[PDB]
């Protein structure tokens, strides 16, 4: 909290709420917007402010979006990492990169929901990191 | 080939690295404690 | 090293330095850098092959 | 002026000489048992320095380099 | 043949266009029903 | 030095003041036929059936021309260097053998027995007057 | 010996080659070992000359590729009129073209973007349009939506026919090389049928449909009261009431009593007072005169009946004392190389497109176009830019002809060989002209810009000070104002009120007035001449020196597209014909950008503005052009800083997208500077370190990643530099003029 008030009681917020300019086709989209934003904290200007402190009182701001991202993003990286590794054993690696082998990819895309488990498994004992001595380097 | 490009000579736990880093981390929580009014 | 063996180069200033490569041929002569190798990754010029000496090489896997 | 230095990784492809615009490089017989040909750079005074010799070399890194240096009329490509 | 058509769809652009349009349509369609979503409302 | 000039009307692209003051060059060749060939500096010119001779401002014009001559199956091209005092020097096929082909009489020059990685560092050689490429 | 020669089923129609890429080239067909293969795939897709050497295979691809291109244009053109049918206010716009703004685009009620559908007018919520399609349809006599709905389906049908043609030709029925080489037949057909008959046909539509209908509409009748076009044809009583010349019929035509058609084939040459636009009868008489000239002109060439000209004989017989063999060999070059034909067609087509933009603003040829300043400004700006790009393309393919298709045997002592053999004198003098103009065009601004800061307004180059008047143009102006009477006697009013004459007022607006030329126009016209000469120097140099130079004797062997040819000889950077085109585009953009700026401020200051009943014309910017356009700070102040107020303040209103695209355009311009200033060498070493992190975590790509090629980095930059530039003034021109 710094130079702010609750959004529900702030006058400048209520001033903007009367003229909300509904976004979607729904007529009440404007009033429905300002209703939910009353929970957040607002400043003198009348717009809401988010606090990414990490306090559980206000976690929907950044913390819940933060967790939802990393589960989605690690899905993409684990899938890409596994699809790239599976191709390397095959003969024609470069063509499969451009012309995707969907038979190999979609089973991998079916997985990835449990990417944190496989990540920890490779970290504890496996292939998450190659040795520095066996990687190309400049002089 | 006079000097290797990769260094070696350490063990799994890395006691010296963890000791100083955990100290730096302990200070960070102490600052957070005053901010959250834990102390 | 015998022909058909995977080999890890140790020569600096090589694009494939600290990378594995097969041995396509060896020359039974007094020539320096007699061993011929081939890699999957191409260099900046796209040549994919170059000759190297015996001391610049490790036998990673058997032929 | 521009020094052209050749190293031991030559294999006698002769692709450097064919690319020289000014005929600076000339193959010479390697007395050793490597091959009957290894490159040389006798007429280095006419080296303009276009690096065509380096692009044509098939080694991992070059068997022949072109270290630039002092400039002259022949090197700067001046017809005036 | 159909085997050739599938390879054309599996290439980089067509696979990217088909996938990104699907991810785009989801965010697009979700945003018309659930309008604003500045944050997650906490009970 | 003898020969006939290629027949062309002339061109601004050509010889300049440098030729009078320092080191004009020349190129000589002989062809059985009389074709049309592009000159080194713009334009097109015919060539006579015997002992064609052309004056060029640099050495690069000649070898660039010689490469074009090889398309017409002409391999006897000789380049000279004419100084202001009239001194001429036979240069490009310095021996009877061309450069790409090997000849026993020649010697290696500016050859380093080591590889590029083995060259010394600059800090090892500073204020001595020597370079790393030596 | 014109003949239809065709090969039956050369190329099959399998889907196999779709899957495997790089089929067209052998180097790319091997495999994608590297990411540069991807970029090279697109850069070599249309390089048919690199795919094969047989001109039959090249021409068949080109002739069929054109058909697929036409389908794209027809789908586009059919798409525009379709939007006018379903989502538009055109039916309401005809009721009041002066109070309702034109709109045909509607964006859906999704996140925050329903704002763009503001109250454009006529009870319709849509984006305001500046292409001017509404004025065209009124010129076409379209008065209802169903009529437009029918035309759109016809274009889509026409699109399939063109699409069917390219399939039928490349695969089933491929013409041979002889079919394309009969030039004398091609030119007769295009002049007579495509241009002559097409012009003659449009005269029929104007005479029967547009001219009568528009003559009822400007009178004041309701849109519903207007009969349909077929009603005019069947019922001649309605047609005779407006144009009584039709009562005589077609007999005055055949009997050469052509004066009876004077009612609807006039030569007034002025603008319609009611609707700002040329008279439909004058436009009706236009195409009829054009068709006869084109139909007659196309019979010049032989086309296999012994009667006509051989173009080879015309060119060869035009020799002279100065030119050795004249135009001998040009016919062979133009009949053995597609690039030469492409260079000529592009260059003069681009100059044509610029020439259109100047005619249209002074001679508005559509109804109510002049009063719509927004349509008029974007229309001029549009074709001005497209012509600039096409001219630069002409120089590129002109140089590509040299490296690829030049034959020294053909071009021996001809007009072209003689041009290359004195190229130094051409450029050295053009170099002198470019310096002379840049000093005496821009230096006069600095002298004014410097003097006004020093408090010395008397020492400036201004209308009160030293003024350099454009006497030559003012003389040519008076000749046009006096063309009514004397020379061109039958003309009642001049060809345009821009040259001079009385003012024209539509509603409260001004359609056109005399454009007075003072010291400011004398300077800007020289600025244009300065900037035009320099891009010619850049482009013309690439053409002559693409084959060889004093620095590089063998430049053709390296090709049209090579980065440097080494770092020696000082530095040989950007020595190719390609890089000249890359540099010329910035100067094309520099020159063309002042033209539209000269147009915007002059027309707003001197021409456009509200007009009172007493003739008092309250111009938009208040005549500030004369005393402010002489200094650079005046443009920065009065043009850029002032007129951009509508753009930045567009937030929270219907024009908010223009403020966004305006601001976003500056980004892409600056993002361009990454690739222009930098070099491939740094970026490859950066990717090297990033590849290590992937080799660490075993995410290493099989296709080894490499930085972009050198010529690509230059190409990628100029693409951004121009896109980010043009989009900026695009939004500024739009948001400013649309508000005012
Ligand atoms: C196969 C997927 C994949 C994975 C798991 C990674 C993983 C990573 N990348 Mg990488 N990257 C990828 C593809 C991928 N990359 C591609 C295609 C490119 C070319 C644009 C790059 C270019 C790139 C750069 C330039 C950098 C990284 C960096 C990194 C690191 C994290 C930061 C980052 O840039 O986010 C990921 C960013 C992306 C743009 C990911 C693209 C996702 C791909 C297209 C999905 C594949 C779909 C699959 C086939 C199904 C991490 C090692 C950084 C680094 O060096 O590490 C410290 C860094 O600076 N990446
Ligand atoms: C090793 C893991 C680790 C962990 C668990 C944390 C945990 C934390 N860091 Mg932190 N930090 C780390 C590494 C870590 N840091 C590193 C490596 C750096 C160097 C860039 C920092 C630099 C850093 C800054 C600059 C700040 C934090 C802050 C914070 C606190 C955020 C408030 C909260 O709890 O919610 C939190 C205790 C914030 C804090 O405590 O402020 C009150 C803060 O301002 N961290
Ligand atoms: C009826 C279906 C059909 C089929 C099966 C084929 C099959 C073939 N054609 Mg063919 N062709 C067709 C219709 C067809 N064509 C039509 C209708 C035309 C007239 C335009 C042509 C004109 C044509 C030419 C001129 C050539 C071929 C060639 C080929 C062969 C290689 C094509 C390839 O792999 O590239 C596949 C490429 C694509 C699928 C991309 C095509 C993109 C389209 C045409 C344009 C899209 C424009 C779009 C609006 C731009 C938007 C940009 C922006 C939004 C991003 C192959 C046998 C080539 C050949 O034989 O090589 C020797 C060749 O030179 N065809
Ligand atoms: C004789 C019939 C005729 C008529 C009535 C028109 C009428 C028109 N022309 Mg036009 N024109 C004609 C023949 C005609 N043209 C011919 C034969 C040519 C080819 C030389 C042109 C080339 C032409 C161009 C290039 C342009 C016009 C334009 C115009 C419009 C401008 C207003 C004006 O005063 O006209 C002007 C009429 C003339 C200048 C008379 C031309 C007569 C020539 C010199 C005779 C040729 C002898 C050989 C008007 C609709 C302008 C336009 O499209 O407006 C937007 C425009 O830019 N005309
Ligand atoms: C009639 C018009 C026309 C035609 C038929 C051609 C045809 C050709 N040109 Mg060419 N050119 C033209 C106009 C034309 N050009 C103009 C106007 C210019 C000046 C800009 C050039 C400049 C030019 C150069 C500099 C070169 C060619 C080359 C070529 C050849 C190969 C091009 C290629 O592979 O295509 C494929 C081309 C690409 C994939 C490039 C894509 C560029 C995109 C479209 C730019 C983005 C613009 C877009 C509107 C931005 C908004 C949308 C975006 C944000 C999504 C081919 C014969 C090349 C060649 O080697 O010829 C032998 C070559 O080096 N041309
Ligand atoms: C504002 C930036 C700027 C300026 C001033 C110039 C200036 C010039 N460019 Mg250019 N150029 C630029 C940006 C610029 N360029 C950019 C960004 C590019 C990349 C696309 C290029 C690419 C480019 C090419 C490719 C070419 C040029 C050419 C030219 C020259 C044209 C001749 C001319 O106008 O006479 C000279 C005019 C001026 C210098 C204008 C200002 C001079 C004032 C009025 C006089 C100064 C007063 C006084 C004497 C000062 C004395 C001070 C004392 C204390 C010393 C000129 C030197 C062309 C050329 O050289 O052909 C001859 C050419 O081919 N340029
Ligand atoms: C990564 C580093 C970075 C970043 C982020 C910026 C950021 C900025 N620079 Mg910049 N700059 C940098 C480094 C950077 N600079 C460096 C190193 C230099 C060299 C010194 C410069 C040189 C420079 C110049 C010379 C200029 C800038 C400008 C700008 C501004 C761009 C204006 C704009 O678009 O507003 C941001 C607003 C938007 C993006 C919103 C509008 C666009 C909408 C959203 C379009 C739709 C986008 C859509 C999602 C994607 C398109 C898809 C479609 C194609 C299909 C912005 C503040 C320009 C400026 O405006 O300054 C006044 C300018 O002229 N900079
Ligand atoms: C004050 C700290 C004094 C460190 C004394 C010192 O220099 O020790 C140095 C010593 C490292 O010794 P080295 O491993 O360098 O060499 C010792 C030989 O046995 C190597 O084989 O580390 C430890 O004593 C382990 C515990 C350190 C834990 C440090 C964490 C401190 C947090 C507070
Ligand atoms: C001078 C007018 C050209 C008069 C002209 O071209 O003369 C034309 C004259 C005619 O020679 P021919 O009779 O051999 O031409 C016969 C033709 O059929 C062959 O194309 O040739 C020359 O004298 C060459 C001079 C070219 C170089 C002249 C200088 C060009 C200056 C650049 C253009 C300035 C334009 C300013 C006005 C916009
Ligand atoms: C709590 C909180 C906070 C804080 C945070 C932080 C400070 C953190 C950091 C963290 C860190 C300091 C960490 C680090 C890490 C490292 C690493 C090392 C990473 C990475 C890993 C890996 C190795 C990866 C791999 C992978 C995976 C796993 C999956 C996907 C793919 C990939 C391959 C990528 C804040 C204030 C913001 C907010 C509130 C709350
Ligand atoms: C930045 C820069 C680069 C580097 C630029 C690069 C490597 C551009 C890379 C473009 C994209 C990001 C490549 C990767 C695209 C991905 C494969 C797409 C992923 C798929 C999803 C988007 C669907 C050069 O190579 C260069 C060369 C010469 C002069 C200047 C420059 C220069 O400025
Ligand atoms: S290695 Fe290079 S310098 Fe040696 S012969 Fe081959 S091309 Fe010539």
């Amino acid at each position: 909290g710094a130079d702010l008030t609750p959004c529900a009681e702030n006058p400048a917020f209520q001033a903007l709420a009367k003229n909300a300019r509904n976004t979607t086709a729904d007529p009440q989209s404007g009033q429905k917007r300002f209703e939910r934003y009353s929970q957040a904290l607002c400043g003198p200007e009348g717009y809401p402010h988010l606090i990414v402190d990490g306090r559980l009182d206000r976690a929907g701001d950044f913390l819940i979006p933060s967790i939802l991202f990393l589960y989605i993003a690690g899905w993409i990286g684990w899938v890409g990492r596994a699809y790239l590794q599976a191709i390397k054993k095959d003969s024609d690696t470069e063509q499969k990169e451009i012309q995707l082998d969907l038979g190999i990819a979609l089973p991998i895309i079916a997985t990835g929901f449990a990417w944190p488990a496989a990540a920890v498994k490779e970290l504890l004992s496996g292939e998450l990191t190659a040795k520095d001595s066996e990687i190309t380097v400049s002089p | 080939k006079i000097s290797p490009v990769a260094n070696t000579g350490a063990k799994p736990p890395y006691t010296f690295r963890t000791g100083w880093a955990l100290l730096l981390l302990a200070v960070n929580f102490l600052v957070a404690a005053y901010y959250f009014h834990i102390i | 090293v015998q022909r058909g063996s995977k080999v890890r180069i140790l020569r600096p200033e090589s694009y494939w330095f600290q990378d594995v490569g097969t041995v396509a041929s060896v020359d039974q002569s007094g020539i320096k850098y007699p061993v011929i190798v081939r890699f999957d990754k191409v260099n900046y010029a796209g040549i994919n092959t170059n000759n190297f000496a015996v001391d610049e090489l490790i036998e990673v896997e058997a032929p | 002026s521009h020094t052209v230095k050749i190293y031991d990784t030559c294999i006698g492809c002769t692709q450097c000489v064919r690319a020289c615009p000014t005929d600076v490089l000339e193959m010479v017989p390697w007395d050793g048992c490597k091959a009957a040909q290894v490159a040389s750079s006798p007429r280095t005074e006419d080296c303009v320095g276009c690096k065509r010799c380096e692009t044509a070399c098939p080694t991992d890194f070059l068997s022949i380099r072109v270290y630039l240096g002092a400039e002259t009329t022949r090197s700067m490509g001046l017809a005036y | 043949q159909s085997s050739y058509l599938i390879k054309f769809i599996s290439t980089a652009p067509v696979a990217a266009t088909i996938w990104l349009t699907i991810t785009a349509g989801i965010l697009i369609e979700f945003n018309r029903f659930f309008p604003d979503l500045l944050f997650h409302p906490l009970p | 030095l003898s020969g006939k000039t290629p027949l062309f009307a002339g061109s601004t692209g050509g010889l300049l003041t440098k030729a009078v003051e320092e080191e004009k060059y020349a190129i000589t060749w002989t062809s059985p036929k009389a074709q049309v060939f592009e000159l080194p500096t713009g334009g097109a010119a015919t060539m006579h059936e015997g002992e064609n001779l052309l004056y060029i401002a640099r050495k690069e014009y000649g070898i660039a021309l010689g490469g074009q001559l090889r398309k017409f199956k002409i391999t006897n091209y000789k380049i000279y260097r004419i100084l202001p005092s009239g001194e001429t020097t036979f240069i490009h096929p310095a021996d009877g053998v061309f450069p790409e082909k090997v000849n026993a009489g020649r010697e290696k020059v500016r050859f380093n027995a080591r590889s590029i990685g083995e060259n010394p560092n600059p800090s090892q050689v500073k204020f001595s007057g020597k370079a790393t490429y030596d | 010996k014109a003949r239809v020669i065709v090969d039956k089923d050369p190329v099959p129609t399998s889907f196999e080659k779709w899957a495997q890429p790089g089929h067209f080239d052998r180097t790319l067909a091997r495999g994608p070992k590297t990411t540069t293969w991807i970029w090279n795939l697109h850069a070599l897709a249309h390089d048919f000359d690199t795919h094969t050497s047989d001109l039959e295979d090249i021409s068949r691809k080109i002739f069929a590729a054109h058909f697929g291109h036409l389908a794209v244009v027809t789908i586009w053109l059919s798409g525009m009129i379709f939007h006018g049918a379903k989502f538009s206010n055109y039916e309401a716009w005809l009721s009041d073209p002066l109070n309702v703004r034109p709109s045909a685009q509607v964006v859906w009620p999704i996140v925050g973007q329903d704002i763009l559908n503001g109250d454009v007018g006529g009870g319709f919520h849509g984006i305001q349009i500046t292409s001017g399609l509404f004025q065209v349809w009124r010129g076409w006599g379209i008065t209802n939506s169903f009529q437009l709905y029918c035309t759109a389906i016809g274009g889509l049908v026409l699109a399939g026919l063109f699409l069917f043609a390219g399939w039928f030709h490349y695969h089933k029925r491929a013409p041979k090389l002889e079919w394309f080489q009969n030039v004398e037949s091609m030119l007769n057909h295009h002049l007579q049928v495509l241009l002559g008959c097409g012009s003659l046909g449009w005269a029929g539509h104007l005479i029967h449909v547009s001219a009568p209908i528009n003559k009822l509409m400007d009178a004041g009748v309701a849109v519903k009261d207007i009969p349909l076009p077929h009603e005019f044809i069947l019922n001649k009583s309605l047609l005779i009431d407006l144009f009584p010349g039709f009562a005589a019929g077609l007999t005055p035509f055949f009997t050469l009593n052509w004066g009876q058609y004077a009612d609807f084939l006039t030569f007034k040459g002025g603008l319609n007072p009611v609707t700002g636009g040329l008279w439909m009868t004058d436009i009706a008489h236009h195409h009829l005169a054009i068709a006869v000239v084109f139909i007659i002109a196309g019979h010049q060439y032989r086309t296999n009946w012994g009667i006509g000209h051989s173009i080879k004989e015309i060119l060869e017989n035009h020799k002279g004392p100065f030119t050795g063999e004249g135009h001998k060999g040009l016919y062979e070059n133009l009949t053995t190389s597609w690039h030469a034909q492409l260079a000529t067609n592009l260059a003069f087509l681009g100059s044509l497109t610029i020439i259109i933009a100047h005619h249209m603003y002074a001679m508005p040829p559509y109804p109510y176009l002049a009063t719509d300043y927004a349509t008029q400004l974007c229309i001029f700006t549009h074709h001005i830019w497209i012509g600039g790009f096409l001219i630069v393309g002409g120089a590129a393919h002109a140089a590509i002809f040299m490296v690829r298709d030049y034959d020294p045997v053909v071009n021996q002592n001809n007009v072209l060989d003689r041009v290359i053999r004195h190229r130094d004198a051409i450029i050295s003098h053009l170099n002198w002209v470019c310096i002379f103009l840049g000093f005496h065009s821009f230096g006069l601004y600095i002298h004014n810009d410097t003097m006004r800061a020093l408090g010395r307004p008397q020492d400036m180059f201004s209308d009160t000070a030293i003024q350099l008047q454009p006497v030559f143009a003012q003389w040519v102006q008076n000749l046009h104002t006096l063309a009514p009477g004397g020379t061109a006697p039958n003309a009642l009013e001049p060809v345009s009120y821009a040259f001079g004459g009385g003012v024209l007022a539509v509603g409260g607006k001004v359609a056109m007035m005399p454009i007075a030329l003072g010291t400011a126009d004398f300077l800007i016209h020289h600025i244009h001449a300065f900037t035009i000469h320099v891009t010619v120097l850049i482009l013309l140099k690439g053409v002559l020196f693409a084959r060889s130079s004093r620095l590089i004797p063998d430049k053709a062997n390296l090709g049209f597209r090579f980065p440097c040819d080494g770092p020696g000889r000082g530095g040989t950077c950007q020595v190719s014909g390609w890089d000249h085109v890359f540099l010329g585009l910035f100067w094309m953009y520099n020159s063309l950008s002042i033209v539209i700026f000269h147009f915007s401020w002059k027309m707003q200051s001197d021409v456009w503005g509200t007009v009172d009943a007493a003739g008092n014309v309250s111009h938009i910017t208040g005549g500030n052009f004369a005393q402010s356009a002489i200094t650079i700070n005046g443009w920065l102040r009065d043009f850029l800083w002032a007129q951009a107020s509508q753009v930045i303040n567009s937030y929270g209103s219907a024009l908010s997208a223009y403020g966004l695209m305006f601001l976003g355009a500056h980004f892409v311009w600056a993002f361009s500077l990454m690739f222009l200033f930098s070099g491939r060498g740094y970026w490859q070493e950066l990717i090297e370190s990033i590849v290590w992190a992937h080799n660490k975590l075993k995410v290493a790509p099989a296709i080894q990643p490499r930085a972009l090629s050198i010529t690509q980095g230059r190409a990628v930059g100029v693409a951004h530099y121009l896109l980010g530039g043009i989009a900026t003034t695009w939004a500024f021109f739009h948001a400013h003029i649309l508000s005012v």
